């Protein structure tokens, strides 16, 4: 329980107009990939 | 079962502190009075 | 919205209408709430 | 097919942006929801509907 | 009025039931004290 | 010594081999299904095979003909394999036939009908690495030898550069400057060779090598208002070279949201995702952010 | 350091506080690009340099020192005249499509940001995020 | 051999392989270099020691009569053959 | 939030023992 | 093009934004019945994250620990 | 440039081009067993019962029930071991999910007749209903036997709300009561106990409905109905 | 540092 809700606390750090003016979040250099990852669907979806 | 940094073209910047030693591309023909 | 093709023994006529019936009651339901 | 079935394009599901887990919001954009699609459907079927405000 | 009025702060709470009758002795007053109150509200009430 | 029985050993594996040519789409509930084993979906859906009731249905009987099925299938998956030639090609009984047909078939596992052409691709998690399919080895072709003798040999390698490339079974090879695109001079019709000059204020004509030496253009234009570019170099894969990004720039400019226009503008060579990606992540800002904070 | 380095007391911060969670009670933290002042100085750096890139001129080519193996005869063509002004426009043109891509990354962080519970393992399988999903189905 | 019911080769099924043998995975040599490398391999643990139905003799059919060395290689053959059977 | 890392290292170990 | 300069305010992104973490679920609703009226159901929780007592203990902690 | 510029390539239909109706892919993921492909079909299965239950009418649809009770006789298995710390594990929150969520949408359908008259003859479910009603009771009266840990009083919560739904739909059904019927023991002490809202209402709605064809002089339910019940 | 002091003493004192 508290490994899961110590991975819980740590879903939204990335969200502070610092990671998302800076291009550290968008580089591809980041093992986790979980944010560029989605483009293509979103492009697809035409939202984006 | 490292952080690629945008391109410091200094180059093309210029001098800030003395601008009588950028190329003289740069320069600007108008401090030696040679405008017109 | 998002419409999910399938397949049933009904026909398109009776599924629009079920579905009106359901959606009116649904809405006379939430005017009902407030 | 002992049982004949039909292609049948299926029924429109509310799906919002930002679901925000309350009744508020949720009950706002679902009436908005419900009356446009009561008014496409209405101009798709040869009939009418009662209590549409 | 024909409704309880929502408010914000807690208007009761459970009992626990789990604890030990042994070790707990006066769980049985308090909730003869409870029923009593219970039926003077009723009382009043009425 | 064992040097040339291994180099003849994967020539040998190598000539034998079934090399794939159209993709296989499964739906993604079919996902349990190995072609070497049995699941318990299969047993409990055929418990005839394996209840040990009859001599006829034994569990290497049904493990055979579903598997030449699935081969068969998969080896053509764009024609249909109607019962009836396996059932000339098998040789169980018709109703047994009939219901490993059925139940490959339920799940999508044979004949499985889409049009490819409407979804779109994503990545899965797991992705990005080498991937070995090691597969027992066939006999008939093991040497003859008349000490250990391990073999683990590679017979063919395959490189992607994204998912779709993996869909799509197109290898860096061909993919490589598979065509080329053709410009014109804007005054001349001839064609221009190996370098245009892109007018920065037209921002369509470009110019022949010549026209732009002997001052052809218009009487309105300077020599400084074109640029030289490139036509037939392509950059390898993630390397975005000055010019691209100035068409680049330039593409997102004219046409704002049309990335199709925007993808061609740049050259064709590139998928709308990588200048997407690559308009993305810009460090445009970074350096005034990092010195006022 | 010897006794219990803790020292739990009732104020509800210093606990949270001494056992780690402190910023975990906030809606969001604190961040610098949040105040206008900083803003008003990025734009002023932003506006400096673009109006440096403008006072170029446009004959702006570079002589690159490898143009000896290409025996140039007063009528050829460098092919390299075109680097410094390639590299001028490009920082430019990319300085002025600053709120384009400001406004791609935003729809992209929106986008997959609302998407959060439903995307992301561990906060799809916390019992609280399923609780709260069964609960707005409740027909 | 083309057949004509399904329009598709016929090899002798010895050519081929059986099975499958797991997988394997490793790592590209620098971060962000999202590429597959797709690629089949063959293994062939003692490929001096041919393969025979010994993994399917039931234990109680060859023992209690037999010699020590003969069981022994009797054991060692059947552990050879079901660890050939893994990756 | 460095002391509950020694607490969750302790625990394990300690889930490892038997006797304890 | 129609893009604007990039010193004109607005400037910033996420002035407006919320994550999924913090959209406020459901809890109990505490109802109130008069002050005599002791035999009355004080809760109400149908579809609530939660149960009553561990939403008491949070305002317990956070709110009836304040002063 | 394409192979698909053939002629025989321009009479497609369109039921095929996107490859399985939804309604067959739930159906089969549901059945594979794969934990991924169960979660994605139970979340449409329940955005289905909620927004457009007559598209999977138990009627309609057989063979469907019998998934979503193999969902959830497990939930009853584990409601017997939740009186101790006993979801260790993410397997069995995964699988505790999923019995929720089946319950979910047993009970969004049973708000329908013919759904609701697919349901009263099982003795599964009404097993289960029953199951859930005697742990609710042994919480209420305060038993020794079955003591709830807190640390899983919010599952419990949700739980019992569903089963009471459920009861109050198949309340109609089961009409007339015998004299030593758990339905009405159990619902009886829960009301006594609740400080629910919510709970009280179905509770009163429940008894109400369980005395429609019942006689006076014939010995029934009415009986267990002491008067401190009746006082409250 | 003192933080596994601390830890595995305390953890020493719980086990003896
Ligand atoms: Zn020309």
């Amino acid at each position: 329980s508290s490994k899961q809700n110590e991975l819980v606390l740590q879903g939204d750090q990335y969200f502070n107009e610092d990671a998302a003016r800076t291009s550290d979040i968008y580089s591809n250099n980041n093992n986790d990939r979980s944010l560029m990852g989605n483009i293509s669907l979103l492009y697809s979806q035409g939202r984006l | 079962n490292v952080k690629k940094e945008f391109p410091v073209n200094l180059t093309i910047k210029k001098n800030v502190y003395d601008s009588a030693q950028d190329f003289n591309a740069l320069q600007d023909e108008s401090r030696n009075s040679r405008q017109i | 919205a998002v419409f999910d093709l399938m397949t049933s023994p009904f026909t398109q006529e009776e599924v629009l209408i079920k579905e009106i019936d359901f959606l009116k009651n649904k809405l006379l339901d939430l005017q009902s709430l407030q | 097919s002992s049982t004949p079935l039909n292609w049948v394009q299926g029924p429109a599901i509310f799906h919002m942006l930002t679901s925000p887990y309350t009744q508020d919001e949720i009950i706002n954009h679902e009436m908005n929801f419900l009356k446009g699609r009561l008014l496409e459907l209405q101009e798709i079927t040869g009939k009418k509907i009662t209590g549409v405000n | 009025q024909t409704n309880p009025v929502p408010v914000t702060y807690p208007t009761d709470a459970y009992i626990p039931t789990y604890l030990p009758d042994d070790k707990v002795s006066n769980l049985a007053d308090l909730k003869k004290l409870i029923e009593m109150d219970s039926r003077l509200d009723l009382y009043l009430t009425r | 010594n064992y040097e040339q029985e291994a180099q003849k050993l994967e020539e040998k594996a190598l000539r034998f081999l079934a090399k794939q040519t159209h993709p296989v789409i499964i739906p993604s509930f079919a996902s349990w299904f190995d072609i070497s084993k049995i699941h318990e979906i299969e047993k409990r859906s055929n418990p005839d095979f394996f209840n040990d009731s009859s001599r006829f249905k034994t569990p290497k009987a049904y493990k055979d003909t579903r598997n030449f099925i699935i081969n068969t299938y998969r080896l053509s998956p764009y024609e249909y394999l109607t019962i009836t030639a396996v059932r000339r090609n098998v040789a169980m009984d018709v109703a047994s036939i009939v219901k490993i047909h059925a139940f490959l078939e339920k799940w999508g596992l044979i004949n499985y009908q889409i049009d490819p052409r409407t979804k779109p691709s994503l990545i899965g998690p797991s992705f990005t690495g080498h991937f070995q399919v090691v597969l027992d080895t066939p006999q008939g072709l093991k040497p003859f030898l008349p000490k250990e003798f391990p073999v683990n040999l590679t017979i063919k390698k395959n490189v992607y550069d994204s998912a779709q490339d993996f869909n799509a079974l197109q290898d860096e090879s061909r993919n490589s400057r598979q065509i080329h695109k053709v410009y014109i001079c804007h005054t001349c019709g001839n064609e221009s060779i190996n370098v245009r000059y892109h007018n920065l204020r037209a921002r369509d004509t470009n110019l022949c090598s010549r026209c732009f030496q002997e001052g052809h253009f218009g009487a309105n234009f300077q020599s400084s208002d074109f640029i030289r570019l490139e036509n037939n170099g392509n950059s390898v894969k993630k390397n975005w070279s000055d010019q691209e990004m100035l068409l680049l720039l330039e593409g997102i400019e004219m046409y704002e949201d049309q990335w199709e226009k925007i993808a061609d503008h740049v050259g064709g060579h590139k998928r709308v995702e990588d200048c997407i990606e690559k308009f993305l992540s810009l460090p445009i800002e970074d350096n005034y952010i990092r010195e006022v904070v | 350091s010897e006794k219990k380095p803790i020292k739990i007391s009732a104020d509800f911060n210093a606990k949270a506080k001494s056992l780690g969670l402190e910023s975990k009670f906030s809606n969001a933290t604190k961040t610098a690009l949040g105040d206008p002042d900083t803003e008003i100085r990025i734009s002023a750096r932003i506006s400096n340099r673009i109006n440096e890139l403008e006072r170029l001129p446009a004959n702006l080519g570079t002589y690159s020192l490898d143009d000896c193996l290409e025996f140039i005869t007063k009528d050829d063509l460098s092919s390299r005249m075109d680097t410094f002004k390639i590299k001028a426009l490009v920082e430019l043109k990319s300085l002025k499509l600053l709120t384009k891509q400001k406004s791609i990354r935003q729809k992209l962080i929106n986008n997959v940001a609302s998407q959060a519970h439903h995307n992301i393992p561990y906060l799809r399988d916390s019992p609280f995020t399923a609780a709260a999903q069964r609960s707005v189905q409740i027909r | 051999l083309r057949d004509a019911y399904t329009n598709i080769l016929h090899i002798p099924e010895s050519t081929q392989s059986t099975t499958v043998l797991g997988w394997r995975r490793s790592k590209n040599d620098s971060p962000s270099d999202t590429s597959i490398v797709y690629e089949t391999v063959i293994h062939d643990n003692d490929l001096n020691k041919p393969k025979t139905g010994l993994s399917e003799i039931p234990k109680e059919i060859y023992e209690d009569v037999v010699d020590e060395d003969v069981l022994r290689a009797i054991t060692e053959q059947q552990n050879f053959e079901k660890c050939n059977e893994y990756i | 939030s460095k002391l509950m890392e020694c607490v969750n290292d302790a625990v394990q170990t300690l889930l490892q023992g038997d006797d304890k | 093009s129609n893009i604007p300069d990039p010193t004109l305010p607005p400037t910033e992104m996420m002035t407006r934004f919320l994550h999924p973490n913090w959209y406020a679920l459901p809890t109990t609703v505490w109802l109130k019945y008069g002050n005599y009226n002791s035999w009355a159901p004080s809760f109400n929780e149908n579809g609530t994250v939660v149960d009553s007592t561990t939403r008491g203990l949070i305002w317990l902690e956070r709110i009836g620990y304040m002063d | 440039y394409s192979l698909a510029n053939f002629n025989v390539f321009q009479s497609l239909p369109k039921e095929t081009a996107r490859g399985v109706d939804d309604l067959t892919r739930m159906e089969m993921a549901l059945l594979s067993g794969i934990p991924e492909e169960i979660k994605w079909s139970l979340k449409k299965y329940l955005t289905y019962s909620n927004k457009a239950p007559y598209m999977i009418s138990l009627r309609t649809l057989p063979d469907l029930l019998p998934l979503f009770k193999t969902f959830i006789l497990p939930l009853e298995r584990i409601v017997e071991g939740l009186n101790k710390s006993s979801i260790c594990d993410s397997k069995a929150m995964d699988s505790l999910q999923m019995g929720l969520n089946a319950l979910l949408i047993l009970r969004n359908l049973a708000q329908d007749t013919d759904s609701v008259q697919i349901l009263v003859k099982d003795r599964e479910i009404k097993s289960f209903i029953l199951f859930i009603l005697k742990k609710f009771q042994c919480v209420a009266t305060g038993d020794n036997k079955w003591q709830l840990y807190e640390g899983n009083a919010t599952f419990f919560n949700e739980l019992t709300h569903y089963t009471l739904d459920l009861m109050e739909a198949i309340s109609s059904y089961i009409a007339p009561a015998m004299k030593d019927d758990h339905y009405f023991q159990t619902l009886v002490s829960i009301l006594n106990y609740t400080k629910d809202r919510y709970m009280v209402i179905s509770i009163l709605r429940s008894l109400s409905r369980l005395l429609v064809r019942s006689k006076a002089n014939e010995e029934s339910a009415a009986d267990n109905l002491d008067h401190k019940t009746l006082s409250l």
